RNA sequence: CUCAAAGGAGACUGCCAGUGAUAAACUGGAGGAAGGUGGGGAUGACGUCAAGUCAUCAUGGCCCUUACGACCAGGGCUACACACGUGCUACAAUGGCGCAUACAAAGAGAAGCGACCUCGCGAGAGCAAGCGGACCUCAUAAAGUGCGUCGUAGUCCGGAUUGGAGUCUGCAACUCGACUCCAUGAAGUCGGAAUCGCUAGUAAUCGUGGAUCAGAAUGCCACGGUGAAUACGUUCCCGGGCCUU
RNA sequence: ACCUGGUCUUGACAUCCACGGAAGUUUUCAGAGAUGAGAAUGUGCCUUCGGGAACCGUGAGACAGGUGCUGCAUGGCUGUCG
């Protein structure tokens, strides 16, 4: 029910409804839940509270939630600091990715701007 | 990436000058046009100038500029904004 | 003694021998529900025996290699049917009138230079 | 193409087939997981030394008739034109327009 | 409209490959540029010497090239000297073992090449286009040629603007593969510009 | 075509119900050559009509049919500022065509789970004369009715 | 046994080189010839200098093969597949 | 027997009936694998657009010649308020995912294709056969089918973007490579006016190979699998041919 | 093929002439490299022991070079109506 400091779904397969927590995905899910040794296919509503509790561990293993979200901005934060091409991409809002700019781009830069 | 296994690159004639400037103290910006070449610890505190390929722009090497290319800090294309 | 006849369609080529026999079809080394899942391949496969209503009197021994499941059916279908036309000559008519004995030429046709593939032109503008 | 064009592909392929033999032991040395990690960074630092002309892939098939650096054919060493133009004449054996 | 090369499109039909030896990827493109080499050696070589086909094969490790000259005496020389200096020559070229047979054209005003060559030459020369045109026409027909077509094309008499003037008797069959058409062309070398030819000689089906 | 040397092509029958009119739905419904899916929607979907009709698959489906089937129809024709819808009576060949489409369409339109179900809805309401498919029918017949002067 | 791979451009080439072999080796049984399969590498290429990428010229060169098997080889025979010279243009492989 | 590839056979409006000017021809029929141009391709008249290409090359003239020539390093051709063309991938359940399991064609390969085995989650790495090839290798066909699950949600749809960690080629991947792993999870719920392709093994859809090439395809060229709908017709719109005005 | 900077001027690429050096091979330093300054090792091939030519240089000057312009001076090739 209640991860890392965020309700995951209760309706769900466990597999699916773990990757609600940030820094989670289907492969860190199923690693996790074969730690828990419970299968992918149970329910969280089905899943007792002590099966909880060894999710809980397994989860803490990784880095997930504002612990991550703290990592990621620290690292665009350094090299924005540092001055770097890639930093200069994140302050301008342009790919830092070497992707074309005269075309596309349009996640980066958002909506189309009229001149 | 370069593979782990080939290591760190650096060009022979940039890695001679910082050794070379390290032993010798404090001194004058190096001129590079290696901007393939890595940072290095030993280059930290030093001030490298590489060719963006009209000018060699100054850099003062730190702690986070290493393991990253010295063309990284010297942009080639400049670009103040459309209708500006 | 084996009644032999090879069927081609699309990119298949289907060799048949057929005996007589109590509505055995052998198929590469598997029965015919096996080897085709495909309810219309099956069918195809025994057309030619309900024409001739000689599908339980006969045991018919058939390989088939290249193309796909509705080409090797097809092919099957025009080796059987040559098969039966050299067990008995009078089924020819019969066959004949059904569309058996004809071999289906159609191929697929190749791509050409400009298009995208044999037909589809490049959207223009 | 222009005459130091093609030069300079005459020049890349000798350099290249000069140190040909040199090249292949210290790539071989870098690749090498036994060889010593000294051993590995004095062949990186070697190989740059060596001319850049040595490498193979400085070099660029031209057609050999007009040195032409696009449309280039491995099999006939001729860009597409010139290609063409021998075809035409029963020049290039076997080759001939062909439908099926 | 443009039209398909008049001997590509007979290639392996009516009409044979100038070049006929077998080689691997390895060193087909060497073969075809030795080729090119020897026949570019043999065209400024025997220019005055009418040669209309040079054919080249490579039997073994050795290359056998066969010259079709109309005139074959002043190829041959005196006592085969001037085929031997070709010989050495392009055994050099070539770089392995060299043969030169050397073939006469008969009837040299019923080959393409020839004609073509003869019309370049009266450009040069100064001679009017259209009388070289006309002359090349009736001399083919005169030997038996079943057609001809002959073809001239850039600043014709100097002219400012370019134009294409093109002659044609007797049956000239370009969509008929059976048909034996000796295609070939010049250029002409001016004083206002090249001046491009194109011949034509139909010699009957088959 | 202007030369109209059209000639008719052949339906091999449906192998189930060896029916030639069943097999001409299934290639309607089919979409980017996968007749075996198609096949798998059409005969799962006359099962289950033919449960709740009471009826032969076959009998169930010519119900739906008889009811979605168009006698006429509008073709257009200009004349000078204006155009004008001229009633035009379906041969009966199109007839099944145009039944079968409209069925189909109804049936992809429909808000039902599967596409099965969706068939088998708009079936049975067509059995019943109630789907969008003999809507259509119906549209297409008062259209015809309105201009019956052209 | 000795084994004779032959490669031509030309089929009537390789047939009359692979005709000679047989009777020179007949002159040892030999099996077939035997007709492999043909190899056709094709090329496309633009036909104008500039542009018009539609206008292509197709290519194509047939590299014809046979095998011919000459079992229990005389050594007068494989002497005389030795002398015989075949016609140039057609690729000769032997193997034993 | 399949197949390989050489040489042959076969289709001719040949036969039959009707129609037509005792015509050409047309229509139907028989036989036949194939029927009237059997399917596809190559093949492009005299000419038109001073159409395209002096940057493939060649060439008249003009121009430069310690420079408009030549060499080198770094940068650029990859820029990004924006507009357009051609594509790719989607918006899901005729689907996604998991597991299991069928059936191709065509092609390439020696500074090459590289098996097996071992190692790595993987991209790959190490070791090392075979194959200049109907032999060996690339190399797994995919759609499909069976079973299970998901249940109409911005989702178990979509996979953009970004962080971190790697691999490989290459002197060298900062500008500016491909690929892998973990994490992230954008727009998008079927598209205004308008507009394109396609008449059958076609469209649609599904994979496969090749050239270029150190590496770098959603492009191009080629190959099979599955496999439709519809054509009443010629009033209309558009273009073309012939005769006439 | 463009830019910035560093460089060369019979020249990257040809023919010719004179002159000196086999060609080459292995290395050092400086330089971003181009390149320059060095060192060491080869010194053959032909050869009427006149020699040549192999290929390095150096020095002229005839020349070389140009993806510079004109496709409205052209050839050739191509699209297009079709
Ligand atoms: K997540
Ligand atoms: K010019
Ligand atoms: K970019
Ligand atoms: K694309
Ligand atoms: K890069
Ligand atoms: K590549
Ligand atoms: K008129
Ligand atoms: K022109
Ligand atoms: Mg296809
Ligand atoms: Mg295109
Ligand atoms: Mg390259
Ligand atoms: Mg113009
Ligand atoms: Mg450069
Ligand atoms: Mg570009
Ligand atoms: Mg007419
Ligand atoms: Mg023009």
């Amino acid at each position: 029910a209640r991860i890392a400091g965020i309700n995951i779904p209760d309706h769900k397969h466990a597999v699916i409804a773990l990757t609600s927590i940030y820094g989670v995905g289907k492969t860190r899910s199923k690693a996790i839940l074969a730690a828990a040794g419970i299968a992918e296919d149970v329910k969280i509503s089905e899943l007792s509270e002590g099966q909880i509790d060894t999710l809980r561990d397994e989860v803490a293993k990784f880095v997930v939630e504002g612990d991550l979200r703290r990592e990621i901005s620290m690292s665009i934060k350094r090299l924005m600091d540092l001055g770097c091409y890639r930093g200069l991409r994140h302050r301008r809002g342009l790919p830092v990715r070497g992707q074309r700019t005269k075309t596309n781009a349009r996640t980066r830069k958002g909506p189309r701007k009229p001149i | 990436p370069r593979s782990l296994k080939k290591g760190p690159f650096i060009d022979l004639h940039l890695l001679k000058k910082v050794e070379k400037a390290v032993e010798s103290g404090d001194k004058k910006p190096l001129r590079t046009w290696s901007r393939r070449s890595t940072i290095f610890p030993n280059m930290i505190g030093l001030t490298i100038a590489v060719h963006n390929g009209r000018q060699h722009v100054p850099v003062f090497v730190t702690d986070e500029m290493v393991g990253h290319k010295l063309g990284e800090f010297a942009p080639t294309r400049t670009y103040r904004g459309h209708a500006a | 003694n084996q009644y032999y006849g090879t069927g081609r369609r699309k990119s298949s080529a289907a060799r048949v021998f057929i005996k007589p026999g109590n509505g055995k079809i052998v198929i590469n080394q598997r029965s015919l529900e096996q080897y085709f899942g495909r309810e219309t391949a099956r069918m195809v496969v025994r057309q030619p025996l309900e024409l001739v209503d000689m599908v339980e009197k006969l045991d018919l021994y058939i390989t088939v290699k290249g193309g796909g499941i509705s080409g090797q059916a097809g092919a099957i279908r025009h080796g059987i049917t040559r098969a039966l036309m050299e067990y008995d000559e009078s089924l020819r008519s019969e066959l004949r009138k059904a569309g058996f004995v004809t071999r289906d030429a159609r191929q697929v046709e190749r791509k050409k230079v400009g298009l995208r593939k044999a037909r589809r032109r490049p959207q223009f503008s | 193409a222009k005459q130091s064009m093609k030069a300079r592909e005459v020049k890349r392929v000798a350099l290249a087939d000069k140190y040909f033999a040199k090249r292949a032991e210290l790539k071989a040395i870098i690749s090498d997981v036994n060889a010593s990690d000294e051993d590995r960074w004095n062949a990186v630092l070697k190989l740059q030394t060596l001319p850049r002309d040595s490498s193979p892939s400085r070099q660029r098939n031209r057609c050999r008739q007009t040195g032409r650096p696009h449309g280039f054919l491995r099999k006939f060493g001729l860009s597409r034109i010139k290609v063409r133009e021998a075809a035409m004449r029963g020049e290039i054996p076997g080759l001939k327009k062909a439908s099926w | 409209g443009q039209k398909v090369h008049p001997n590509g499109i007979r290639l392996g039909i009516v009409k044979p490959w100038n070049s006929t030896w077998f080689a691997n990827t390895k060193e087909f493109a060497d073969n075809l540029d030795s080729d090119f080499k020897v026949r570019q050696y043999l065209t400024k070589e025997l220019a005055k010497a009418s040669v209309s086909r040079i054919v080249i094969e490579r039997p073994a490790k050795s290359i056998r090239v066969t010259i079709h000259t109309a005139r074959p005496g002043i190829v041959i020389g005196k006592k085969g000297e001037d085929v031997e200096k070709l010989r050495k020559v392009v055994a050099d070229i070539a770089g392995v073992p060299a043969q030169i047979n050397i073939a006469e054209v008969r009837k040299p005003e019923l080959d393409a090449k020839l004609v073509a060559d003869s019309i370049t030459s009266q450009l040069e020369r100064r001679v009017m286009f259209r009388r070289a045109m006309k002359r090349a026409v009736q001399n083919a027909m005169r030997l038996g040629a079943k057609g001809i077509k002959v073809e001239v094309s850039g600043r014709l008499g100097g002219a400012e603007i370019a134009r294409t003037e093109w002659y044609r008797e007797g049956r000239v069959p370009l969509h008929t593969l059976r048909a034996d058409i000796d295609y070939n062309t010049s250029e002409a070398h001016t004083t206002y510009g090249v001046i491009g030819v194109k011949v034509w000689i139909f010699k009957g089906e088959i | 075509p202007r030369r109209r040397v059209i000639g008719q092509r052949k339906i091999l029958p449906d192998p189930k119900f060896g029916s030639e009119l069943l097999a001409k739905f299934v290639n309607i419904l089919m979409v980017d050559g996968k007749k075996s899916t198609a096949e798998s929607i059409v005969y799962s979907a006359l099962e289950t009509l033919a449960q709740r009709s009471g009826k032969s698959e076959l009998e169930a489906f010519e119900v739906a049919l008889e009811n979605v089937r168009p006698t006429v129809e509008v073709k257009s024709r200009r004349v000078g500022g204006s155009t004008y819808q001229v009633p035009v009576e379906v041969r009966p060949v199109r007839r099944n065509a145009l039944a079968m489409r409209w069925i189909v369409e109804a049936a992809r339109k429909r808000g039902d789970k599967s596409m099965a179900l969706r068939l088998a809805n708009e079936l049975s309401d067509a059995a019943e004369n109630k789907g969008t498919a003999v809507k259509k029918r119906e549209d297409v017949h008062r259209m015809a009715e309105a201009n019956k002067a052209f | 046994r000795i084994r004779i791979r032959l490669k031509a451009f030309d089929h009537r080439l390789i047939d009359q080189a692979t005709a000679e072999i047989v009777e020179t080796a007949k002159r040892a049984q030999v099996r077939g010839p035997i007709p492999l399969p043909t190899r056709k590498e094709r090329f496309t290429v633009l036909i104008s200098p500039h542009v018009n990428k539609d206008a292509r010229d197709q290519y194509e060169i047939r590299t014809h093969l046979r095998l011919v098997d000459i079992v229990e080889p005389t050594e007068k025979t494989v002497d005389a597949l030795m002398r015989l010279d075949l016609a140039a243009g057609v690729d000769v492989q032997i193997s034993l």
